[PDB]
C-alpha cells in the first residue's frame, strides 16, 4: 500500500511534467513566424 | 505487407491471458519492430512535405493502432489485478460484464 | 611481354607497386572488442537459475546485439566472392554458437518444468543425470 | 562585377515605367512551388562596403534576398508524432502492479530504446553546425531525461513495494507520513 | 546438471575459437620481400649498381 | 560494318577479345559467354549495328553469408519456440524477438536489392516467407498459452477438443501422459 | 481443490498436445519451403547457346 | 549526453530487488540501447586509425562499465536463488556479510 500511494502522486507529477514540456517546446516552434517586413526597421513591403 | 503483418499482430495481444506476464512484452516488442521498420520506410519512401502519401497515412494508422492497444492493455491489466479489499465492485459493471455479455456472445467457450 | 610483338603497343610497360598494410585500430575499438565482450555473455546465461525467467531473454538479446554488429559490418566491404573476411567468419561462428546456446537453454527449461502428471522419471535418466555426471563435473554435494 | 570598379561601371536595379523593381520577379501563373519551402519575401537592394574605396571591385553590389519558411509536414508525420506518442507511454507505468509480472521496467526501458532509435533517425537529418541546438534535438534530450527519471522512479517503487520484515523495518513515522493524511490530500 | 555440462562444453569452444580466429589474423604480415622469386629488396637505401 | 580479323589476319573474330597480360577478373561476376553478331531491322533498311554480348553469372557468397545463414538460424529459433513449456514465460520473448531480428535483416537488405517492379527477387520472397512463418509461430504460441491458462471458473471443456486432443492425437504424436 | 486441479490439468495437457503437433507441422513446413526455394535458385544457370 | 545517461542507468540496476524478475531485463536493455547508439557514433565520429579519440575512449569506458554491471548482476542473482540443500554458507561469508558491513553501513534503514 505504501508503494501504491507513491505511484499515484508520482503519476500526477510525471503527467504534468511531460505535458508541459511537450507543449512549451512545440508551441515555441509553432510561434516562430517570419517577420512582417523584409527589413525590420523599414516601412516598405517591397512587393509589385 | 510488413505493416499489414504488424497490424494483424497488434490485434492478437487481446487473446493473451493476464496470468502470463507477457502482454507488455508482446505489445511493446511489436511497437519496437514497427519503430525499426520506420527506418526502412524513411529510407525507401520519398521525403516530401507537399502532401501526406497514402502509404504514410497507413503507417500512421498502424502506429496509432499499436499505441491504443498498449493503453487499453494497461487498463485490462489494472482491472485484472484489482484488490477486493479496497475496490468493492460496483453494480453496473457487475450487471453488464457478468449477466448480459457472457450470454449475448455465442462463438465462445 | 614476349608473346606479343615489338611492332604493337602492348609489348612494354612500367609498373609501380604499393604494398600497404592496414592499421587496425578503429575496428579493434568499435567492432571487435564490443562484439567479443557482448558475445561472452551468452555463456554466462548458463549460470542463471531457472527460477528467474530470464535465461532465454539474456541469450536472445545477445543475438540481437550480434545482429546489429552484422548490420554494421555488412556496410564496409565489397560484395566479392573470392573469400569470406575474417570478420564475417567470426560473425557466423559466434552467431551459430549463440543460437546453439538458445536451443540448449530451451532444452534445460523443458527438462526443468516436468511433473509426474506429464512425464516419467526413467531410472536410466536418473542414472546419468543424478549421480555420475555431477561427480564428474565436481558439483556441490 | 569581377573586373570593373565603381569608377568604371555603375550597377543599378531595373526601373520599369518609372518605378524601380526592388524585388525578385516570379511568374504567378507558371511557378511551381518547391515542396518543402514557401517564399515569404523577395526584396532587392544596392549595397556598399564602406571599408573600401571606389577603386576596388567589391565596393558596390546588388543583393537579392529570399526569406523562405519551411513546410514541416514530413517531420510531423514521420518523426514528431511517432516520437511524442511513443514517449507518452512512460506515464502508463504507474498503473502497472509492483510485483513480478507487472513489467514496469520492461515498458519504461523499452520506451527508452525506441527513443534511442529515434536518435539515429534524427542524427541523419539535423544540420551539423555548432552555434545553437535544434528544437527537435532539444525535445529528444528532454524526453530521454524524463524517461530516465521514470525508470528511476519505477526502480524505487519496486524496491519499496517488495520490502519484507526480514530485510527492512516499517516505522510509525513512515506509516503516519504515507497512510494518515497524504492519501486524503491525494486521491 | 544438463546446464553445468552445457557450460563446461560451450565456454571453452567459444574462448578458444575467438583467440584462434584473431591471433591468426594478427600474424598476417606482408612477406617482407616484394617479389617471391627475387632476393632484391627494391629499397632506396641499397641500390644494385 | 564487318567483324575484326585475328592477329594473323585470315579469319574473323566473332567474340570479345581478352588479353591475359591485361585483364582483371571482377570477383563478383564470371563471364560465361561473349559473342558478337551483326543485327539488322526489317522495317529499317538503313540500320546496321555490331553488338557485343556478355553473359555473366553472379557469385552470391556475400549474400549467403549476410542473409541466408542468419535466416536459417531464425527459422531454427521459430521452430524451437514450440518446444518450450508454458510455465517458463519466455515464449513471447522468443517469438517476438525473432520477429525483431527478421526486421533487422530486412533493414540490412534494404540498400542492396534492385528497385524494379516487374518481379520480386527470390531473396525477398525467402525473407517474407520466414517473416510470415515467425508471425504464425507468434499466433499459435498465443493460442497455446490461452489454452494453458484456462480453468473451470472461466471455461467448460467441449467434446470435440477433448476427443481430438486427449484421444486421437497423443497416440500418433507419441506423447501419452502417465495413466 | 483436488477436483479443480484435475480439471485444470486436463486443459494443460490439451495445451501440451497442441504444442507438440504445432512443432511437427512447423518443422515440416519450414523444411519443405526452404528446400523448394533453394532448389529453384540452384537450377538457374545460363544456357549453352548464347542464341547470339 | 546519451553516454552520460546510459552510465547513470548502468548504475541504477543495483537498487532493483531480485524478487522482481527484471534485473536482467533492465541491464541487458541498457546494453541494447548502447549497442543501437553505436550506430550513431559510427555515423558521426571520424573513422580514422591515427589514434583513439577522447570521445571513443569514453564510449568504450561506458561499454565495459555496462558489461561489468551485467556480469556482477548474474553473480548476485545466482547468490540469491542458492539452495541450502546443496550449498552451506561459509564462516567467512556469514562473518563479513552479516555481522560487519550491516553495522558499518550508515546511510541505510
Ligand atoms: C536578412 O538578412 C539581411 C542581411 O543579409 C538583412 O539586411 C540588413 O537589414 C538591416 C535592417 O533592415 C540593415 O540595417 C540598416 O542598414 C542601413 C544602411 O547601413 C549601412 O550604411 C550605414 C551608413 O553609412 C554612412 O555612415 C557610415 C558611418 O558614418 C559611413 O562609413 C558611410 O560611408 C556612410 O556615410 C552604415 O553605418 C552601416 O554600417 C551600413 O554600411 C541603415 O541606414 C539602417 O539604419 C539600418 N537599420 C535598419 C533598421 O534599417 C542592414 O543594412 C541590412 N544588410 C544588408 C546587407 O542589406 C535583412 O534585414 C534580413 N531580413 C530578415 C532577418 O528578415
Ligand atoms: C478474430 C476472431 C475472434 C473470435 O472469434 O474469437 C474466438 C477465436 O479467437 C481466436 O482464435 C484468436 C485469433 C487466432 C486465430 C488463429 C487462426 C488464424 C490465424 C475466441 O475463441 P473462444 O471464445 O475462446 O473459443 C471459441 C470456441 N469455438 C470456436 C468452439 C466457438
Ligand atoms: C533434443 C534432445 C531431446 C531430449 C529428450 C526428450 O525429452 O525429447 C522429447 C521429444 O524430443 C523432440 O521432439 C526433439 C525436439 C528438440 C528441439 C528442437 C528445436 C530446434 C529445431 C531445429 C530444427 C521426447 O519426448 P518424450 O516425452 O520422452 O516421449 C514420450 C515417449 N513415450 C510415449 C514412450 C513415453
Ligand atoms: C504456411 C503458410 C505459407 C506461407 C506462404 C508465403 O508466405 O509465401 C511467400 C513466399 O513463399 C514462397 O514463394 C515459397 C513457396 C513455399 C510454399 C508455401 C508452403 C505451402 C505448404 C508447403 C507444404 C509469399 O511471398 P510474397 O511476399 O507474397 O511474394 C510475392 C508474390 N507475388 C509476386 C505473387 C506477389
Ligand atoms: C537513485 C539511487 C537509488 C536510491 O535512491 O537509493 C539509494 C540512495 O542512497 C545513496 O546511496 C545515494 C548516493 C549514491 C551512492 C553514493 C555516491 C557517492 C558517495 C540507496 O538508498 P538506501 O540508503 O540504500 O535506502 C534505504 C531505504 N530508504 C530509502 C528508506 C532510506
Ligand atoms: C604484387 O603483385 C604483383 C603483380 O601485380 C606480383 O608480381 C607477380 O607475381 C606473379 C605471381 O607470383 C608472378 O608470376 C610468377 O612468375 C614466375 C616466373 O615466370 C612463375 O614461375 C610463377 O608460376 C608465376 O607465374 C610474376 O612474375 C610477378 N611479376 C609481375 C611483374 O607480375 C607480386 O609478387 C605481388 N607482391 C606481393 C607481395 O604479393
Ligand atoms: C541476350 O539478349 C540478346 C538481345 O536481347 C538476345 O539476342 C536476340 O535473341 C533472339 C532470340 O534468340 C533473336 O531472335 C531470333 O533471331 C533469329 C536470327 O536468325 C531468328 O531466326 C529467330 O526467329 C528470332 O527472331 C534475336 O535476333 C537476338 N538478337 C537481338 C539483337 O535481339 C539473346 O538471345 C540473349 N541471350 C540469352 C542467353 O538470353
Ligand atoms: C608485326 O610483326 C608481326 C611479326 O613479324 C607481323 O606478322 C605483322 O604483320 C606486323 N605488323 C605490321 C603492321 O607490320
Amino acid at each position: 500500500l505504501i508503494g501504491k500511494v507513491i505511484d499515484k502522486a508520482c503519476f500526477w507529477i510525471a503527467l504534468l511534467l511531460f505535458s508541459i514540456g511537450t507543449l512549451a517546446i512545440f508551441l515555441t516552434g509553432h510561434f516562430n513566424q517570419v517577420p512582417e517586413f523584409p527589413f525590420p526597421g523599414d516601412p516598405r513591403k517591397y512587393v509589385p | 505487407i510488413p505493416c499489414l503483418l504488424f497490424s494483424f499482430l497488434t490485434g492478437l495481444v487481446f487473446y493473451l491471458p493476464t496470468d502470463s506476464g507477457e502482454k507488455m512484452t508482446l505489445s511493446i516488442s511489436v511497437l519496437l519492430s514497427l519503430t525499426v521498420f520506420l527506418l526502412v520506410i524513411v529510407e525507401l519512401i520519398p521525403s516530401t512535405s507537399s502532401a501526406v502519401p497514402l502509404i504514410g497515412k497507413y503507417m500512421l494508422f498502424t502506429m496509432i493502432f499499436v499505441i491504443s492497444s498498449i493503453i487499453i492493455t494497461v487498463v485490462v491489466i489494472n482491472t485484472h489485478h484489482r484488490s477486493p479489499s479496497t475496490h468493492t465492485m460496483p453494480q453496473w459493471v457487475r450487471k453488464i460484464f457478468i449477466d448480459t455479455i457472457p450470454n449475448v456472445m455465442f462463438f465462445s467457450t | 611481354y614476349p608473346d606479343k610483338f615489338p611492332n604493337g603497343t602492348n609489348y612494354q610497360d612500367v609498373t609501380f607497386y604499393l604494398i600497404i598494410r592496414r592499421k587496425p585500430l578503429f575496428y579493434v575499438i568499435n567492432f571487435i572488442t564490443p562484439c567479443v565482450l557482448i558475445s561472452f555473455l551468452a555463456s554466462l546465461a548458463f549460470y542463471l537459475p531457472a527460477e528467474s525467467g530470464e535465461k532465454m531473454s539474456t541469450a536472445i538479446s545477445v543475438l540481437l546485439a550480434q545482429a546489429v554488429f552484422l548490420l554494421l559490418t555488412s556496410q564496409r566491404l565489397p560484395e566479392t566472392a573470392l573469400a569470406v573476411p575474417l570478420i564475417g567468419k567470426y560473425l557466423m561462428f559466434i552467431m551459430s554458437l549463440v543460437t546453439g546456446v538458445i536451443v540448449n537453454c530451451g532444452i534445460v527449461l523443458n527438462f526443468h518444468f516436468r511433473t509426474p502428471s506429464t512425464h516419467v522419471l526413467s531410472t536410466r535418466v536418473k542414472q546419468i543425470f543424478l549421480e555420475k555426471l555431477p561427480r564428474i563435473l565436481h558439483m556441490s554435494r | 562585377s569581377q573586373t570593373y570598379n565603381a569608377h568604371e561601371v555603375n550597377l543599378q536595379l531595373s526601373a520599369e515605367e518609372g518605378e524601380a523593381v526592388e524585388w525578385i520577379h516570379i511568374d504567378p501563373e507558371d511557378f511551381t512551388e518547391n515542396g518543402e519551402w514557401t517564399i515569404r519575401h523577395r526584396p532587392a537592394k544596392k549595397n556598399y562596403n564602406w571599408q573600401l574605396t571606389k577603386d576596388d571591385t567589391d565596393f558596390q553590389e546588388i543583393i537579392f534576398f529570399l526569406i523562405i519558411q519551411r513546410k514541416p509536414l514530413f517531420y510531423i508525420i514521420n518523426i514528431i508524432a511517432p516520437c511524442v506518442l511513443i514517449s507518452s507511454l512512460v506515464v502508463l507505468v504507474y498503473f502497472l502492479p509492483a510485483q513480478a509480472g507487472g513489467q514496469k521496467c520492461t515498458l519504461s526501458i523499452s520506451v527508452l530504446l525506441a527513443q534511442t532509435i529515434f536518435l539515429f533517425l534524427i542524427a541523419q537529418k539535423v544540420p551539423e553546425t555548432s552555434l545553437n541546438v535544434p528544437l527537435i534535438g532539444k525535445y529528444l534530450i528532454f524526453v530521454m531525461f524524463v524517461s530516465m527519471l521514470i525508470v528511476m522512479n519505477c526502480v524505487i517503487v519496486l524496491n519499496v513495494s517488495l520490502r519484507t520484515p526480514n530485510t527492512h523495518s516499517l516505522s510509525e513515522k513512515i506509516k503516519h507520513l504515507f497512510l494518515g493524511f497524504l492519501p486524503k490530500y491525494l486521491g | 546438471t544438463i546446464d553445468r555440462l552445457s557450460m563446461f562444453i560451450i565456454t571453452p569452444v567459444m574462448v578458444l575459437g575467438t583467440i584462434f580466429i584473431f591471433v591468426m589474423g594478427n600474424f598476417n604480415h606482408p612477406p617482407a620481400k616484394p617479389f617471391e622469386g627475387d632476393p632484391f629488396d627494391y629499397s632506396s637505401d641499397h641500390p644494385r649498381c | 560494318l564487318q567483324h575484326a580479323l585475328d592477329a594473323k589476319g585470315e579469319r574473323e573474330v566473332k567474340e570479345i577479345v581478352i588479353n591475359k597480360d591485361a585483364f582483371t577478373e571482377n570477383g563478383q561476376w564470371s563471364i560465361e559467354h561473349k559473342p558478337s553478331r551483326k543485327n539488322w531491322r526489317s522495317d529499317d533498311p538503313s540500320y546496321e549495328d555490331v553488338t557485343f554480348y556478355l553473359i555473366i553469372q553472379r557469385k552470391p557468397l556475400f549474400y549467403i553469408v549476410y542473409t541466408i545463414i542468419p535466416c536459417i538460424l531464425i527459422s531454427i529459433l521459430a521452430i524451437l519456440v514450440f518446444y518450450l513449456p508454458p510455465d517458463a514465460g519466455e515464449k513471447m520473448s522468443l517469438s517476438i524477438s525473432a520477429l525483431l531480428a527478421v526486421t533487422v535483416f530486412l533493414l540490412l537488405l534494404a540498400d542492396k536489392v534492385p528497385e524494379t517492379s516487374l518481379s520480386v527477387p527470390i531473396i525477398i520472397r525467402y525473407l517474407m516467407f520466414i517473416m510470415i512463418l515467425v508471425a504464425f509461430s507468434v499466433i499459435l504460441s498465443v493460442v497455446v498459452l490461452n489454452l494453458h491458462h484456462r480453468s473451470p471458473n472461466t471455461h467448460t471443456m467441449p467434446n470435440w477438443i477433448r476427443q481430438i486432443f486427449i484421444e486421437t492425437l497423443p497416440p500418433f504424436l507419441w506423447i501419452q501422459r502417465p495413466v | 481443490a483436488s477436483e479443480f486441479d484435475d480439471l485444470k490439468k486436463d486443459w494443460q495437457y490439451v495445451a501440451m498436445v497442441a504444442d507438440r503437433l504445432f512443432l511437427y507441422v512447423f518443422f515440416v513446413i519450414c523444411s519443405i519451403g526452404t528446400f523448394s526455394i533453394f532448389l529453384d535458385a540452384s537450377h538457374n544457370v545460363p544456357p549453352d547457346n548464347p542464341f547470339a
